[PDB]
C-alpha cells in the first residue's frame, strides 16, 4: 500500500 | 556569528479519525512564523483566513472550485486512504508494557513506585489497590511520556503507611493484553 | 477523538532547511531525506508494509519555499521570535547498573527548527551509538525533537545533553547521572 | 586508494531492465547544459547552486539547478566565476528560485586560468572494450584543463550512441558496461553505464552519481569504456 500526499498550494500573488 | 533573522513556513494536513474511520475531519493549516494564517476545515468546506495575513489566500483559493472539490473529497482520497495504508502497523500496533514495583529513592511513610515502560499504544490505565480496593488519595503520576520511538513510559506513585501483611497492588490495563497486569508489593 | 495522521512540512530561511514528514498520534511514521531524495522510515519494519514516493515531497518543498518568500514579504519581513526549548533527560527504562539502557534527551517546545545537540560523558563528547529524530510538529506550532545515547549504567559516569538554540542565552547542559 | 574495478555481479544488466532504454539514451544523446563565465544567482538547498543559463537550442529553460554532494562543495563555488557542463533532467526537477527550469548534478569548474589561450581544445583518449577486447579507440574534446569526469563521460557516450548504438529506444546491444577513468597518479574510478533493474528508470537518481563534481586533468587522464554482450 502506498501513502499519498496532499499537494501544497501556491499562495495568492 | 549568526544573527540574521529567520523566517519560517509550515504546512500541516491533519486527518482526525473518530470511531475507526466512521467520521473524518481534515484540517489544512498554514503557519507563517508561529501564527496560523489560513486553514481549510473539512467541516466548514472552504478556506477561512485565521489572520489578516491570510485573507488573500482564502479568497483566491475559494475562487477555484476545482481546488475546493479536491480538498472536500480529501477526507476520502487522502485521510481514509492513508489510514488504511498503515493501519496494521499503527492503529493495530501493540507492545506489552514492562511493569515493576519498587520503593522510591526518596520518601513514617513509604513511597511506592509502579514503573510502566516500553509500551504502545499510549492509552493506558494504572491504578493502585490496598487489600483489593482502589486507592484514590496519595496517588501521583508523572504523566504519559512519549519516547519518540513508538514507545511510552510512565511512573505512578503511591504514598503509604505500611502495616505488616498489607498487599499493595499496581494494576495496569492496556490494549496489549486482555486481562489486567498486576504487580504486588507485600508490606 | 481516536487517531490523527499529520503530514507536516516546513521551509526555513535563511538556513534553507526543509522538512517533510508524516505523523501518527505524535509518532513519526517517516520523513523524506531531501538530499538522497528517499523515504526514511522511523522503524525499519514500516518500510516493509508501506511505501511513499519520496520524490513527490520535493515538489511540495519547492512550493513551500516560494510561499515562504511571499509571506515573508507581506509580513513586511517580520522575523520569527525565538522560543527556547525545554530540555529533559530520561532513561528508556528503569536504570540498573551495568544493564544496557538508553538516555533520551527530550528537546521540546521550541522554534525555529534549528538546534545543536551534543552528548557528554564526563565532560567529553560521545558519538558511538547516538541517533536523533528530525523536527516533530506540535499543536502550538513549535517543535519537539529526540536525541538518543545507548549506555552502560555506572556510578562513576556523569552525562550531559548539551543543547544550543538561538532562544538560549547560552548552551544548556542537562545533567544526568545514576541515582538509584 | 582507488575504487576497485567491478566484477560481473557488481554491474547492472540491461536484460534485467524492463523500462525504456530510450530514457537513458535521452541523457547522453546530444543532450547537455553548457555555460561559460557565469556565477550562481541563487540556491535552493544548502548543497546546490542555481544559474541563469538559457536553452540556446530549443528555449526550454533559463534557470538551471545543479546539486552537489555536500554544503562545503556548494560554498566553494557559490561566489566563483565558473563554467558548467553536465547532463540535465526534467522529470522530478524541483526548485523555487528567488522561463523554464532544468536540473543536474556537479558539472562545475572554476573558469579562471582553466582554459587554453587559443580556442584550442584538448584531446582525451577513449578506448572501448567489448568482451575484454579493444574494439575501437578515439578521443573526445574539452576546452578545460581540469574537466569534470561528467563532461568527458557524456561526450564518450554521445559518440558511442551514434557510432555503436550504446543505447537504443527500447534496450541496448550490450548487457553490461562501465566507463573507467584513469588519472596520472594511478587513481581510477568508474560509473555503471546501465540502468538499475526494474521497469522504471529514475533519471535523477542515476545522475546523482555526478554529485561529487569529480574533476580530472584533461591532458593526462585516460578513459576506458568496458562493454559486454549478453552471450559474447
Amino acid at each position: 500500500p502506498k501513502y499519498v500526499k496532499q499537494n501544497t498550494l501556491k499562495l495568492a500573488t | 556569528g549568526d544573527t540574521r533573522p529567520r523566517f519560517l513556513w509550515q504546512l500541516k494536513f491533519e486527518c482526525h479519525f473518530f470511531n475507526g474511520t466512521e467520521r473524518v475531519r481534515l484540517l489544512e493549516r498554514c503557519i507563517y512564523n508561529q501564527e496560523e494564517s489560513v486553514r481549510f476545515d473539512s467541516d466548514v468546506g472552504e478556506y477561512r483566513a485565521v489572520t489578516e495575513l491570510g485573507r488573500p489566500d482564502a479568497e483566491y483559493w475559494n475562487s477555484q472550485k476545482d481546488l475546493l472539490e479536491q480538498r472536500r473529497a480529501a477526507v476520502d482520497t487522502y485521510c481514509r486512504h492513508n489510514y488504511g495504508v498503515g493501519e496494521s502497523f499503527t492503529v493495530q500496533r501493540r507492545v506489552e508494557p514492562k511493569v515493576t514495583v519498587y520503593p522510591s529513592k526518596t520518601q513514617h511513610h513509604n513511597l511506592l513506585v509502579c514503573s510502566v515502560s516500553g509500551f504502545y499504544p499510549g492509552s493506558i490505565e494504572v491504578r493502585w489497590f490496598r487489600n483489593g480496593q482502589e486507592e484514590k488519595a496519595g496517588v501521583v503520576s508523572t504523566g504519559l511520556i512519549q519516547n519518540g520511538d513508538w514507545t511510552f513510559q510512565t511512573l505512578v506513585m503511591l504514598e503509604t503507611v505500611p502495616r505488616s501483611g498489607e498487599v499493595y497492588t499496581c494494576q495496569v490495563e492496556h490494549p496489549s493484553v486482555t486481562s489486567p497486569l498486576t504487580v504486588e508489593w507485600r508490606a | 477523538e481516536e487517531h490523527v495522521i499529520i503530514q507536516a512540512e516546513f521551509y526555513l530561511n535563511p538556513d534553507q532547511s526543509g522538512e517533510f514528514m508524516f505523523d501518527f498520534d505524535g509518532d513519526e511514521i517517516f520523513h523524506v531525506d531531501m538530499a538522497k531524495k528517499e523515504t526514511v522510515w522511523r522503524l525499519e519494519e514500516f518500510g516493509r508494509f508501506a511505501s511513499f514516493e519520496a520524490q513527490g515531497a520535493l515538489a511540495n518543498i519547492a512550493v513551500d519555499k516560494a510561499n515562504l518568500e511571499i509571506m515573508t514579504k507581506r509580513s513586511n519581513y517580520t522575523p520569527i521570535t525565538n522560543v527556547p526549548p525545554e530540555v529533559t533527560v530520561l532513561t528508556n527504562s528503569p536504570v540498573e547498573l551495568r544493564e544496557p539502557n538508553v538516555l533520551i534527551c527530550f528537546i521540546d517546545k521550541f522554534t525555529p527548527p534549528v538546534v545543536n545537540v551534543t552528548w557528554l560523558r564526563n565532560g567529553k563528547p560521545v558519538t558511538t551509538g547516538v541517533s536523533e529524530t528530525v523536527f516533530l510538529p506540535r499543536e502550538d506550532h513549535l517543535f519537539r525533537k529526540f536525541h538518543y545515547l545507548p549506555f552502560l549504567p555506572s556510578t562513576e559516569d556523569v552525562y550531559d545533553c548539551r543543547v544550543e538554540h538561538w532562544g538560549l542565552d547560552e548552551p544548556l547542559l542537562k545533567h544526568w547521572e545514576f541515582d538509584a | 586508494e582507488s575504487q576497485p574495478d567491478p566484477m560481473p555481479d557488481d554491474l547492472h544488466k540491461s536484460s534485467e531492465f524492463t523500462g525504456t532504454m530510450g530514457n537513458m539514451k535521452y541523457l547522453y544523446d546530444d543532450h547537455y547544459v553548457s555555460a561559460t563565465k557565469v556565477k550562481s544567482v541563487d540556491s535552493f538547498f544548502k548543497w546546490d547552486l542555481i544559474y541563469n543559463i538559457s536553452d540556446k537550442k530549443l528555449k526550454n529553460y533559463d534557470k538551471v539547478k545543479t546539486e552537489l554532494l555536500n554544503e562545503d562543495l556548494a560554498k566553494k563555488y557559490k561566489d566563483e566565476v565558473v563554467d558548467v557542463y553536465g547532463s540535465n533532467y526534467y522529470v522530478n526537477c524541483y526548485f523555487s528560485s528567488k522561463g523554464g527550469k532544468t536540473c543536474m548534478y556537479g558539472g562545475i569548474t572554476k573558469h579562471e586560468g582553466n582554459h587554453f589561450d587559443n580556442g584550442n581544445l584538448q584531446n582525451v583518449l577513449v578506448r572501448v572494450y567489448e568482451n575484454k577486447r579493444n574494439t575501437i579507440s578515439f578521443e573526445v574534446q574539452t576546452d578545460k584543463k581540469s574537466v569534470t569526469a561528467q563532461e568527458l563521460d557524456i561526450k564518450a557516450r554521445n559518440f558511442l550512441i551514434n557510432k555503436k548504438n550504446l543505447y537504443e529506444f527500447n534496450s541496448s546491444p550490450y548487457e553490461t558496461g562501465y566507463i573507467k577513468f584513469i588519472e596520472n597518479n594511478g587513481n581510477t574510478f568508474w560509473y555503471d553505464m546501465m540502468p538499475a533493474p526494474g521497469d522504471k528508470f529514475d533519471q535523477s537518481k542515476y545522475l546523482m552519481m555526478y554529485n561529487d563534481n569529480k574533476t580530472v586533468d584533461s591532458k593526462s587522464v585516460k578513459i576506458e569504456v568496458h562493454l559486454t554482450t549478453k552471450n559474447g
